[PDB]
């Protein structure tokens, strides 16, 4: 009767035999797949805590896109045949971090650190559209991310080392 | 790519792979709900407690995503990304002599400080359009510049520009049950138009 | 040894990684079970009937819990004056009636949704004015009194009165409540993760409700996603209800807050309202002040009183006023009981002052710096609650934020700026502050830790503080690396608990580094004593050499550490007694251009000198500085709760309310801390520096203010000594309606 | 004030209703995987290949982990002389050699059963004899020596030489090794519930294999279902496996042993095989003493060279010996590494001490009673190590156990019952005991910990100590109670953790009250102390009152105590200084009838006297002493452990292993503790009591004896003053070969044989 979901997470193959259309994709990393890196801080869509990347091939511009979603809202129903990266899929204290998980740590740009694995993947999703992205493009990023500890300042500042 | 069908414990959720099986499906099921990025439905089912039993997801199909230029305005299919739609726009106005993009430079204005880029990529125009917000951003643009809506049932099709008349009350707009709205020709600006 | 040094957060790189684990990110038992809370949707109410027949419909319903299922004690809060469960009516929107135990949170959600309250609606009082008109306070009026007023005025050239309101504030943490409550099954035990500022009385709490000693419930804190304040006594609304759905059925509980449960159920900022006289000389020296303080508390006591007692100290900011009398009073509303929020009173206090400081130069038509500079304290002097001003460093912050920010070639440029624009205009503003150090109970003021090194040399320090994010480990981790002389890699802090430091103090009032850092000096100053004599057997042996020696000789290695902050205890009665340690100073310039038009406007640039004498850490001291700025910024600018008439919240969350976002903050910010100012009254010459920095937020508004000056003196009556009515906070409604012209009318 | 009152145990309510929570009781995390053990079929042999493939098709199946896989350190034990996983070699039958991880423990099980190993022998030496002719020992020669040898065998009437032999024993805890290991995931942080009596060396062992600081292992031990020395060190095979498993994989990870993998892989009580020559008197008085001990010590050192010390030391059991000569040497053999049992290594030795004496008494033609109290040490005597006997009461607890179990006349009855039977026969024996209380490794005996008084007045009790069902935790309330003056429901201690107490000693060696009671105690007068201003203040108000005074006044309601006791510090090369603190005395006399015919026994009577100073409560130390006897009754009579000729245990769970059952204990058991023998050195005038009265089981095996030497005298020769070997456990077998007669010697057949 009803039909398989298939997609990726952190380059491993997710098959949901029984996908309920409600579950969002941020209650399926936390509660069944066991990532908690993505966080909730809201649920509605305004403060990107839940932020991940995801990549598809696009079928009419040919190639391979990415891009940031918030996955409180996502559907896991919209993702067959999606690729899901998390903060866990990028780096890790265990095996080695990424620029972006170094350079924000090493900036002083996380303080309690809740909004932390949002905000990397907000700008690991910009490198990997724009690996030499402008100043502009960095604070633009961020329209969806909100930290309430640190003023944003050593975020950025920390960020503008990618830029030029 | 074919049609998925997903149960959940109150909810029935069908992937439509062809814009057929979308017509049909909204034609057994007037109510359905189109659900593309989620971004209104999500909010309407966890904060309002709204219960929408049947989903159909159109994402998929190739008309309702479509981008297409032509001698009147630029042309995108109702499922096409806001961020997408700020992409082809951007691209328009650095080509265009300044004369032939003022509608797409007043879109452009509303869409900057609008949500952030995680909201943009998922969020559909057509999903702005028809969830009909008395605070929509986009609507008074599109009914300022008469931005045309192409509507399909099964079989019937049209086109209206968009005017007072398309919002008669509070969330409606003058789509009949089988309906939906399939691409938004937003128009190029003309000679002494500002 | 790192004190001084900028170390990073000791867990950021976790953060960074997504491995540092919070509450709801610890795995969940086989059995676990998840709690929603059943609320209040009456501001004033009797409870008719509460009806569970559709919840139990709902797939993996566990029960409904109300007021009849506890065992212990249904009264509960800091003054005993709360219900855990409301029994026959209801206080406010938001009141906790019950919760449903579901084996989903989603299906736990659900079933609350669907429980059935009836209600008898009853009068309500919910704003200031209504509370005032029915006499509806808690306790009595509190008042500071100094000089001889009736001698003031009747001496003062001019007055100015007036009255202000300011609008509370959401903590917004990005992490909501949360705890986990794991019943033993023996002898009622029961061990909770919570994300709490006061595992103490979380404890304390959670015993009473059961009915059960307060050695049988052992509370653990990690770390918090933020508290501010809001997790320091309102996390035991959610930990109290976890505690008991976890006895009731035997299993593990949990319960994360959605983020509009949490804005509307747990309490924010108290909005304060001011009716003020100030008199003054042509010169604009102040002669007379009378203040009187109205707090909206909402439905309980909570921390309300010590809050107001705070707003008394701080009415003066960093002005000498001879002749004063503040008094403040609580309002008993039908709203969710506000709470400590970063500041503590202090930001509202010190924001009138700054505004009826701002009239006086207004009045007087002179340069507010002037006004602000010629009534200022000077080392030496006694506030008026007649304590010394000892290291009184806001002159010296003043002078180099003046100089460093350039403000009085920048005033230049605003006024040039100003007559060449119609819909524009630009202000400036520099404003001082001076924030009192220790909580303002005397009895708070005690600090535990209890430090252990075992056999390969690793230390394990313990102390009563928690980590929000302010970087308290990281500072103890430098504290005991520097005090027993190893690197700090041989140290770790993994948790805060009741069962390593009982009976600890809610982390809170910004004296945590200072009162931890020296428990946990004095612990490793015990440590290297019982170390010395292994140390002089082996004098070019390692430390871990001297350890074991230690250990073989059967040296104990574990010991408490314990301060209690000396000399403080305050009495309104004799209007004598410290009631601070010291004080925290510092000085923001902000720059601001309004679009007339709109009521937007743009943060330019901000330049802030704070003294936080010898920093431990310049890097979390600047974090600290900036954070708190920014919050102040939404505060005062950005951040406004609304309610219906009917006493229900509208703003539930951030596509309603507003923090600060990363295009919100000052495009030129610039922190300096003050050079060569060592506190001899902290540890390591340090100063306290978390809350402290929060109002100089202020001088964006008051930048604003000045802005609406300009554009009311280009567009309505252009009286340069005209005064106008701007309530906090400036939203682009109020700054719009406040830029009168030919639109407006 | 409870002390003295027979308290009963503060869990027992619970354990009787099912709710007392034990280590693999704790519900398992949404995520928690399963171990188990793969190991060594071979006694000695190289690993040629491990192979996984068919246990990689078990449904569940999650990972085989071996040496490869170990981050730190792969060298673990006591003195560093194990692998964690055993990597080219493997040295005993219960060797570990990697695990199995699956999703349920049934698909471990499964899984680990079908790993399939490749070996080739090597070498072995399992038994004492093998080790001996190998020279295969663990360090030289430990010897105590005091006296002149060769003159007290000059003025002896009469020398005894011989050879003996004590089988070992399995712990038997009715809850076998366990441990939950949970993994934070930050910092290599790492939290375990573990069944073990020794925290400390767990956390570790644990940091130690992982490669981490101490610092960041946190162990926790809420009870034990039973320990008896076998949970002291061995409990971190189990517990050092899981920590990998939950590293390597990142979910929690718990194991719990069967019976047969726990009997098999974690070591038992040392087998001793002792060879003796005594020097005496016509007169039974002993005046040369010579033993060489030698222990099988299994496949590493673990305890086992403190458990010989302990041995060397217990030689003398109660008896003054001038010229005395005591060896051990430690067996290294390709059996499992052998431990702690209850007693380390006292009742070894002080079977063989017995078994002399019984012989010098047959020997002598006088009764055993009379040799026994003759060589008796006297109050104020030096040991063989030169410790003085200060407050020695085995001649109180001989008299009133004469007394009262009515001796004498007893003894009329068993000639009488002799005399007209033929196929059965009864004995009966009378045996005292002494034991040093302290660890003999002097940095040991050292104790923690930690209180907290909350603002409601409740108190919160840590210490290093481990409960294991002894009542140490229902002594320390009782004790803390006392001592701050307030009832003992207002005193609760939850368990015992390394973030709390560093550092711990082991929970061992019968001090844990005395050490934790002196720790408890400091503790209790230091918050006394910071009350005292508030006591003063309003004498009439409560413990409530005042505690909430200081809280409000800011004086600290938590503090530590320590104890570290006092004057202890053997030397061997001296032959000096203070190996124990002071002595634990009991004396047992025991009755029994054998089934001449079949080896059959019963266990008629037994009565106890024993001094345990001031019993804090009389309850729980009454139920040591029958616990105790009971386990040494086992140990000496029922328990026997047996191995193929190639070194594998045949006796795994309890159909070929007997413990004592319920049926097995004296028709008639009294135990009596003295009465007015105060203890000045430890907490409340209080003694020692867990292992001390484990010895006195051996009344049994001497009544045994006593019987056996009937049943000769009516069928194998008239010799009143032979001396048959009879080696522990006295068993049916060994019963019924020692009454030699028609059937033995198969003269019943018409055939000569060596009866009467
Ligand atoms: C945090 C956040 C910030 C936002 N800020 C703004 C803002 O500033 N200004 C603004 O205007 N909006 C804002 N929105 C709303 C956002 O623009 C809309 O939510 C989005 O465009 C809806 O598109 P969707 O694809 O996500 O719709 P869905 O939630 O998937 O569907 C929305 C509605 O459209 C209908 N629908 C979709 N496609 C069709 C079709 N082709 N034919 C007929 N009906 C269809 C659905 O049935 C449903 O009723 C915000 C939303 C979020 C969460
Ligand atoms: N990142 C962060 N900084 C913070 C807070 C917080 O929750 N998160 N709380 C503030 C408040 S309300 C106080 S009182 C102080 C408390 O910490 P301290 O005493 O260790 O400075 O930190 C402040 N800075
Ligand atoms: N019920 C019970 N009693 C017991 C044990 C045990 O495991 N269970 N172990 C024994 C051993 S081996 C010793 S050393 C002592 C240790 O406890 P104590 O130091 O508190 O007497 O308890 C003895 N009594
Ligand atoms: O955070 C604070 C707090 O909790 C309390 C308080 C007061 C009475 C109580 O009974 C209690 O438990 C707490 O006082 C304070 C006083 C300050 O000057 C500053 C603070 O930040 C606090
Ligand atoms: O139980 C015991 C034990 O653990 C040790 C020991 C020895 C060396 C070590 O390095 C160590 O960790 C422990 O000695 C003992 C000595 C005794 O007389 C009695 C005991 O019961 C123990
Ligand atoms: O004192 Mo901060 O918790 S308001
Ligand atoms: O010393 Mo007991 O653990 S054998
Ligand atoms: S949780 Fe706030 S945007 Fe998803
Ligand atoms: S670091 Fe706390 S919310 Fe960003």
């Amino acid at each position: 009767t009803a039909d398989e979901l298939v997609f990726f997470v952190n380059g491993k193959k997710v098959v949901e035999k029984n996908a309920d259309p409600e579950t969002t994709l941020l209650a399926y990393l936390r509660r069944k797949l066991g990532l908690r890196g993505t966080k909730l801080g809201c649920g509605e869509g305004g403060c990107g805590a839940c932020t991940v990347m995801l990549s598809k091939y696009d079928r009419l511009q040919d190639k391979i896109i990415h891009f940031s979603a918030n996955a409180c809202l996502a559907p896991i129903c919209t993702l067959h045949h999606v690729a899901v990266t998390t903060v866990e899929g990028i780096g890790s204290t265990k095996t080695r971090l990424h620029p972006v998980q170094e350079r924000i740590a090493k900036s002083h740009g996380s303080q309690c650190g809740f909004c932390t694995p949002g905000i990397v993947m907000s700008m690991y999703t910009l490198l990997r559209n724009q690996p030499e992205p402008t100043v502009e493009e960095i604070e633009d990023a961020f329209q969806g991310n909100l930290c309430r500890c640190t003023g944003y300042r050593p975020i950025l500042q920390g960020f503008r080392t990618f830029a030029k | 790519p074919k049609q998925l069908r997903f149960e959940g414990e109150r909810v029935t959720w069908i992937q439509a792979s062809t814009l057929k099986e979308l017509l049909d499906l909204k034609a057994q099921h007037p109510e359905a709900k189109l659900v593309v990025g989620n971004t209104e439905i999500g909010i309407e089912m966890k904060f309002k407690n709204q219960l929408f039993p049947m989903i159909i997801c159109p994402a998929w199909i190739p008309e309702l995503n479509a981008v297409e230029h032509g001698p009147e305005g630029i042309s995108f299919g109702a499922a096409c990304a806001l961020s997408s739609v700020e992409k082809t726009l951007l691209e328009a106005v650095a080509k265009l002599p300044t004369q032939k993009t003022e509608v797409f430079r007043g879109v452009l204005e509303q869409l900057r400080w609008f949500a952030g880029k995680q909201v943009k990529s998922v969020a559909s125009l057509g999903g702005n359009i028809i969830t009909a917000s008395p605070i929509s951003d986009l609507n008074p643009v599109f009914m300022a510049s008469g931005t045309k809506l192409t509507i399909v049932s099964r079989g019937t099709r049209r086109t209206v520009p968009m005017d007072h008349t398309f919002f008669p009350s509070y969330r409606k707009t003058l789509l009949g049950p089988e309906e939906i709205l399939l691409s938004i020709e937003i128009p190029y600006s003309r000679e002494d138009e500002f | 040894d790192t004190v001084g040094r900028p170390l990073p957060h000791l867990a950021a790189a976790m953060q960074a990684s997504g491995e540092a684990v919070y509450c709801d990110d610890i795995p969940r038992y086989e059995n676990e079970l998840f709690l929603r809370l059943v609320t209040s949707t009456r501001a004033h109410a009797k409870i008719k009937s509460i009806d569970v027949s559709e919840a139990q419909k709902v797939p993996g319903f566990v029960c409904f819990l109300s007021a009849d299922d506890i065992p212990g004690s249904n009264e509960t809060g800091l003054f005993n004056d709360e219900t855990v469960f409301a029994k026959d009516t209801v206080t406010c929107v938001g009141h906790i009636i019950g919760a449903v135990v579901a084996d989903t949170p989603e299906h736990a959600e659900r079933a609350a949704h669907v429980v059935k309250v009836t209600y008898e609606d009853l009068p309500a009082i919910i704003t200031i004015e209504d509370a005032i008109k029915n006499n509806s306070f808690y306790g009595s009026e509190l008042k500071i009194e100094k000089g001889d007023l009736k001698k003031g005025f009747s001496e003062a050239d001019n007055v100015v009165s007036g009255e202000l309101y300011i609008g509370g504030q959401d903590h917004f943490y990005l992490e909501t409540h949360c705890t986990i409550a794991i019943p033993k099954g023996e002898e009622g035990e029961m061990e909770l993760f919570v994300s709490t500022q006061n595992a103490m009385k979380t404890q304390s709490f959670v015993a009473k409700m059961l009915g059960v000693p307060v050695n049988r419930i052992l509370v653990r804190v990690k770390r918090m996603g933020g508290g501010f304040g809001g997790k320091e006594t309102r996390s035991t609304l959610v930990s109290v209800a976890v505690a008991l759905a976890a006895y009731k059925t035997g299993h593990p509980v949990r319960c994360m807050l959605d983020r509009n449960e949490d804005m509307l159920i747990t309490g924010g900022r108290h909005p304060f309202l001011a009716r003020y006289k100030v008199g003054f000389m042509k010169t604009g020296t102040i002669v007379a002040l009378e203040v009187d303080h109205y707090s909206n508390a909402g439905n309980s006591r909570d921390l309300s009183h010590s809050i107001m007692e705070r707003a008394l100290f701080h009415m003066d900011n960093c002005y000498k006023i001879p002749n004063i009398r503040g008094t403040g009073r609580l309002c008993k509303t039908n709203l969710s009981s506000n709470t400590a929020f970063r500041g503590f009173g202090g930001p509202q206090a010190l924001f009138i002052a700054e505004n009826w400081m701002s009239e006086v130069a207004v009045t007087c038509g002179l340069p507010a710096e002037e006004v602000r500079w010629k009534n200022m304290y000077k080392e030496g002097d006694l506030t008026h609650f007649n304590q010394r001003l000892e290291g009184f460093s806001v002159p010296r912050c003043w002078d180099e934020c003046l100089k460093s920010s350039q403000y009085y070639a920048r005033k230049s440029e605003v006024d040039k700026f100003n007559k060449e624009n119609c819909w524009k205009k630009r202000g400036l503003c520099i404003i001082p502050t001076k924030f009192g150090i220790s909580f303002t109970v005397p009895f708070l003021n005690q600090a535990g830790a209890l430090i252990h090194v075992y056999t390969d040399g690793s230390v394990l320090v313990s102390h009563g503080g928690t980590e929000m994010g302010q970087g308290l480990h990281t500072k103890m981790v430098q504290v005991a690396s520097k005090a027993l002389k190893i690197p700090i890699s041989k140290i770790y802090i993994s948790e805060t608990s009741t069962n390593t430091v009982p009976n600890s103090s809610p982390t809170a009032a910004s004296v945590s580094t200072d009162i931890y850092g020296q428990a946990v000096y004095e612990a490793c100053q015990t440590i290297l004593k019982r170390l010395e004599p292994f140390k002089k057997k082996n004098p070019d042996g390692s430390w871990e050499d001297w350890v074991m020696a230690a250990y073989q000789d059967r040296v104990s290695l574990s010991t408490t550490g314990f301060y209690r902050t000396p000399n403080l205890g305050y009495s309104f009665e004799t209007n004598s007694g410290n009631a601070f340690h010291y004080f925290t100073y510092g000085v923001a310039c902000s720059e601001v251009e309004i679009d007339c038009l709109t009521g937007d406007h743009k943060n330019l640039r901000t330049d802030i000198v704070m003294d936080v004498g010898s920093s431990l850490n310049p890097a979390i001291d600047i974090g600290q500085v900036e954070g708190a700025f920014v919050q102040g910024l939404g505060l005062f600018t950005l951040e406004e709760l609304h309610y219906s008439p009917e006493g229900s919240l509208h703003t539930r969350g951030p596509s309603t309310y507003k923090i600060p976002a990363f295009g919100s903050i000052p495009t030129e910010f610039r922190v300096s801390l003050l050079r060569d100012c060592p506190n001899k009254k902290a540890i390591y010459a340090s100063k306290a520096v978390g809350e402290p920095p929060l109002f100089l937020g202020a001088s964006v508004f008051f930048a604003i203010k000045d802005a609406i000056r300009a554009a009311r003196a280009q567009h309505t009556n252009n009286n340069t000594k005209e005064l106008f009515r701007l309530d906090s906070p400036a939203t682009p409604e109020k700054i719009r309606n406040a830029c009168v012209d030919k639109f407006t009318t």
